[PDB]
């Protein structure tokens, strides 16, 4: 640690005191009879700042919450976050990739770049109390959102997995109770669980309504979206081939 | 608090941004209408908006036409009640200080947890590993160290559950602002007792 | 058709304004729909939600199976080394720790997982919300089911989740004209029935609030009361009523 | 440090559950707050009908 001089007085019996959680935070030197507080100098996490791989390979580094009078080194800048190192801070703001911390952000122009962030496109509406706009043309629009239901109905067995067939560790094991009952137990429960998800949030209809193969819905093409017997529709197969299960 | 190991990140949004979110959503509800929600933003004379919205809520609008002062009036005198109501009661902010301070409550045990032997014959590290020998001293190390881990597992445990329980309220925080800021509800006490 | 026309309705437009427009919003329908076929087969990381799931599940398995590696402070890892090397006394010593060391990684996979599981649970509560109420049917709270007004939408499987298809209802190329709340004739103060009044700089007229489309201010489309005294904003124009010169 | 490295993953698993948390919070505040596409400024006068 590093040693400063301590306000705190101690009483003439005392030699060393400590803080909370028993750290040494105040001592005594013995040759001086002086008072000195012990405090951790600068420490903490580094994380790295980069625009992918396949972009580009110069990367910028952030230490989390120190100053830059302690320690690549192109440009340095002091945020509330920490030190920045290898980006240069620019005024002008645009909506961030990269956040930061305190709103600052981060590559544009073959550079890293560090600016505090933009809230969005700054502009006003005009008021006055007898002018009202209306809206004289329209778009119809379609937007997807994606939600999950369900994951992987697992199921681990302590018996099999702490011992794998040895059956004097398994002998020893029964002392501990029944931690496996519980284990197998949960596992079970959130596997019923999953089912009952599916179960709910799809089989809202106790039908199963198939369309006339006539296909005149007002001059409305469907056939990008219901199924077709060739194939499960088009579109969840264009899904059903983006996971990496 | 913080003295080794322990820190906290200061957050995105600073407190400045925020500010400026929530003025620009005021002033936006406040001249157009709904429609700055769904679409591009279509200015109203406010009185208009008020009307609508009293016809929204199965009024005919010829009673607010006839009787703007005295909502003006009614209005004025419920913001000028509330911001005092806030200001001289204590404990009115409570549903944010309580997450405060149990969240300040976990932090500060865990370091506590610290001062703790586990059965070790001492609890700095550098003294037990300042007055014994490898082959002795590693015993008395384990031990402490699976103390720490143990008390250190357990509060990343309690840190997930509040987590999880603060992004459901929060969840319901962008709910109730998408239909009840953007819009008008009319989900009966959904937003605030009586009609909306 | 007529459910397009019905809904265009409850949105709060009057259902004309499908008829005359049905092959202009058919168009525009399609060209959104290979629009967002295009997006998806081209643009991916737009379905980071279920990506998430299954790499976070497949890594706390690999690091619980990985965990197996690790000697635990122990003599060995493999169990049947130990348990072939050492007497049985200092055998049952090592199996102890090797136990308690993988039960406890074990309990706090399950507590991850449970969890884990819980977000998921409310993850498809809102899932089921969401289908019951804008899939069978028109939902009318803003920002729920779509971005803009609520049209209609269409389920979509997925993997392990479900991928909704909003159709919604988007105004655009705003005009602006001047307004006021009321007209005042013979004393007596006109409000309309439904939309609002407009004028082009020189004449008024009535429409409906979600487009423009101007009819006369006739007596049968404005409701009338109070007088033209105290609503702060009245402008004098004229009431046309098709009643009074048809008998003539 | 080196008896603690034997202790499999657990270090980094538990950093990663809290860097987990912390990345959320961040998602959680934009979420409900960023509602807005645009900034929008009041008009310099106020007289909304009273
Ligand atoms: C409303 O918006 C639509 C969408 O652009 C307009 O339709 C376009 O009109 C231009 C010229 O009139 C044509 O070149 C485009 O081919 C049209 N697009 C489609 C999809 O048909 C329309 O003109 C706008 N106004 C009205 C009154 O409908
Ligand atoms: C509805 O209740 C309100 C309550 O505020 C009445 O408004 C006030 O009534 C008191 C009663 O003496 C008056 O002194 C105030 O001047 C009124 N306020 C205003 C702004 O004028 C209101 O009169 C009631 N409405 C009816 C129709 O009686
Ligand atoms: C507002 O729109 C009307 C639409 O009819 C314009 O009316 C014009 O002038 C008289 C009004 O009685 C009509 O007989 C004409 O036929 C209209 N012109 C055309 C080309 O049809 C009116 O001029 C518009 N407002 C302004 C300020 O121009
Ligand atoms: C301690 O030692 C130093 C140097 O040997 C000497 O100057 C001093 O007088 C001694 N006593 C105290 C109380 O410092
Ligand atoms: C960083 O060091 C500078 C040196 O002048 C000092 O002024 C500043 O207060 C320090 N910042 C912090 C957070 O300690
Ligand atoms: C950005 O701000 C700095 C701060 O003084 C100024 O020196 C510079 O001219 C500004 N413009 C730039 C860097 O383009
Ligand atoms: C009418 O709209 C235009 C653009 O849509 C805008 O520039 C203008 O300011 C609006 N009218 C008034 C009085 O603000
Ligand atoms: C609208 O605002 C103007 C000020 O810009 C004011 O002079 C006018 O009286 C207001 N309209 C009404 C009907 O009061
Ligand atoms: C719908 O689009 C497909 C192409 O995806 C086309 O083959 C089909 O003819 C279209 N339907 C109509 C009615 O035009
Ligand atoms: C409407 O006409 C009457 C006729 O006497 C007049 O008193 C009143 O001021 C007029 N209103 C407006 C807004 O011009």
């Amino acid at each position: 640690g590093v040693l400063t001089e301590s306000n705190k007085k101690f009483l003439p019996f005392q030699q060393f005191g400590r803080d909370i959680a028993d750290t040494t935070d105040a001592v005594r030197d013995p040759q001086t009879l002086e008072i000195l507080d012990i405090t951790p100098c600068s420490f903490g996490g580094v994380s790295v700042i980069t625009p992918g791989t396949n972009t580009s390979n110069q990367v910028a580094v952030l230490y989390q919450d120190v100053n830059c009078t302690e320690v690549t080194g192109s440009n340095v800048f002091q945020t509330r976050a920490g030190c920045l190192i290898g980006a240069e801070h620019v005024n002008n703001s645009y909506e961030c990739d990269i956040p930061i911390g305190a709103g600052i952000c981060a590559v544009a122009s073959q550079s890293i770049i560090a600016y505090t962030m933009s809230l969005g496109a700054e502009n006003s509406v005009a008021y006055s109390n007898n002018s009202i706009a209306i809206p004289t043309n329209f778009t119809i629009s379609v937007t997807t959102e994606i939600l999950p239901v369900s994951m992987t109905k697992t199921s681990v067995d302590c018996t099999m997995y702490i011992c794998g067939d040895s059956t004097e560790c398994s002998n020893l094991l029964l002392q501990y109770g029944s931690f496996c009952t519980q284990l197998n137990r949960a596992l079970t429960g959130i596997a019923v669980e999953q089912d009952k998800n599916t179960q709910e949030v799809f089989a809202q209809v106790k039908q199963i309504y198939k369309t006339p193969p006539i296909k005149d819905f007002g001059g409305f093409n469907f056939s990008q979206i219901l199924p077709d017997p060739s194939k499960r529709s088009f579109i969840e197969d264009l899904l059903f081939n983006k996971v990496t299960l | 608090q913080k003295f080794n190991g322990l820190t906290v990140l200061p957050p995105l949004l600073t407190d400045e941004m925020i500010a400026q979110y929530t003025s620009a959503l005021l002033a936006g509800t406040i001249t157009s209408g709904w429609t700055f929600g769904a679409g591009a933003a279509l200015q109203i004379p406010f009185a208009m908006q008020m009307a609508y919205r009293f016809n929204g809520i199965g009024v005919t609008q010829n009673v607010l036409y006839e009787n703007q002062k005295l909502i003006a009036n009614q209005f004025n005198s419920a913001i000028g009640k509330i911001q005092d109501s806030l200001s001289s009661t204590a404990s009115a902010l409570g549903k944010l200080q309580d997450v405060v301070n149990q969240n300040a409550q976990a932090l500060n045990t865990l370091v506590k947890q610290l001062s703790s032997n586990f059965g070790a014959i001492s609890s700095v590290l550098n003294d037990i590993l300042s007055r014994l020998d490898p082959p002795e001293a590693e015993v008395q190390i384990d031990r402490l160290i699976t103390g720490r881990l143990q008390s250190l597992q357990t509060y990343v445990t309690q840190q997930l559950i509040r987590a999880a329980e603060i992004r459901a309220s929060a969840n319901l925080a962008a709910t109730k602002m998408s239909e009840c800021v953007l819009g008008q509800s009319k989900r009966v006490d959904f937003c605030g007792k009586g009609y909306h | 058709a007529m459910q397009m026309a019905y809904r265009f309705n409850g949105i709060g437009v009057t259902q004309n304004v499908l008829y005359e427009n049905q092959k202009l919003i058919a168009n525009q329908f399609n060209s959104a729909i290979g629009k967002i076929q295009d997006s998806l087969s081209s643009t991916a990381s737009a379905l980071g939600k279920l990506q998430d799931v299954v790499n976070q599940n497949a890594q706390a398995l690999n690091t619980l199976v990985k965990q197996l590696s690790s000697n635990f402070g122990a003599i060995s890892s493999v169990l049947n080394d130990i348990l072939s090397r050492l007497d049985p006394p200092e055998a049952e010593v090592q199996i102890d720790r090797l136990i308690t060391g993988r039960l406890q990684s074990l309990q706090t996979y399950v507590t991850q997982q449970l969890i884990r599981a819980a977000e998921i649970r409310a993850s498809a509560n809102l899932a089921a919300t969401k289908m019951s109420e804008c899939v069978l049917g028109q939902s009318k709270r803003v920002d729920f089911c779509g971005k803009g007004y609520h049209l209609m939408s269409f389920p979509q499987s997925a993997p392990h989740g479900v991928v909704f298809l909003h159709v919604t209802y988007v105004p655009a190329q705003e005009k602006n004209f001047t307004t006021a709340p009321a007209i005042c004739h013979d004393g007596k103060a006109h409000f309309p029935r439904e939309g609002v009044f407009v004028s082009n700089g020189t004449h008024w007229f009535v429409t409906q609030r979600n487009f423009y489309e101007p009819q006369i201010i006739t007596t049968d489309n404005t409701f009338v009361s109070g007088n033209c005294d105290v609503v702060i904003g009245i402008v004098n124009n004229t009431v046309y009523d098709p009643l009074q010169p048809e008998l003539d």
